[PDB]
């Protein structure tokens, strides 16, 4: 339906269900650091879901 | 047949309507999409990455584990046989043909 | 055929997985060979509807039947193993294997 | 209906399959060599699935020529 993303300007024409589901567009998915009500998040590959950055280490795209 | 600890399994359906009933399989499928798709990840409609110039009535490949490179039209399916990372199981979903 | 399928001579082996027996009574044009109120899984003789009657030896549990898809083959229960019928397209160009489904 | 041709088979079809009723031939009768239908000698040919006359098939084969 929509992303988690603090002012996130996607629609989800060019997105797959995957995304949608999981509140994330395909662009913020990727994205090594972004905001979620103002706190620093980060999209985890392995869990598919957003967590706080301080639980990756360095360009990680999953959590510790 | 095996790259590392990883099993290749080769899996031909009658359909790809026959796939729905299989699982764990149909939870990770998204038979929406146009062309065979890998997964990236474990989780519901995972297969969405579009497996390069891909062979004739190939219809997806889903790694059983962990995490992988995820990008459109840049991993063939051979390509892909070595991207397993973990995974114990690489499973490659093709249509059958009469010949 | 697919690139990993096995041939023997010139005859094709085409490996078709169901999630279980009741999915091959709606795959045509093969459900027509099967006859569905035998116990174990059989292999043709012969071309003929229901002709898959024959019953393979000492088969793998999740094995489901086999259609030759040309000629003919001695016609016996209990004397011939999967891998034993796999010799014996006898000018078959497919040998059609279905198989039950199962993780492991 | 169940049935086979042969003269004088009065099987039950209890060791038959759906394929014997089909083509109105018993199991035993289905590879026995020289059978009669109706006075005339025959054998069920594995090939065709249909019975012929013995002059169809050559020496001690199951399918027509
Ligand atoms: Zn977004
Ligand atoms: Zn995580
Ligand atoms: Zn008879
Ligand atoms: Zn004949």
């Amino acid at each position: 339906p929509i992303c988690l993303v603090d002012g996130c300007d996607s629609d989800f024409s060019n997105c797959r269900e995957y995304h949608k589901r999981h509140k994330v567009c395909d662009v913020h998915s990727k994205t090594p650091v972004v905001t979620i009500n103002g706190h620093k998040q980060r999209f985890c590959q392995q869990c598919s879901r957003f967590h706080a950055l301080e639980e990756f280490d360095e360009g990680k795209r999953s959590c510790r | 047949e095996r790259v590392g600890d990883m099993r290749i399994v080769n899996i031909t359906f009658s359909d790809i309507n026959s796939i729905k009933n299989f699982q764990p399989f149909s939870q990770y499928f998204d038979f929406t999409l146009t062309g065979p798709r890998y997964n990236g990840n474990i989780a519901q409609f995972a297969m969405i990455w579009k497996i390069k110039n891909p062979p004739h009535n190939l219809l997806g490949v889903f790694f059983d584990n962990n995490t992988r490179d995820d990008e459109d039209d840049k991993y063939t399916l051979e390509e892909l046989k070595q991207m397993g990372n973990g995974a114990k199981n690489m499973y490659i979903f093709w249509q059958y043909e009469q010949k």
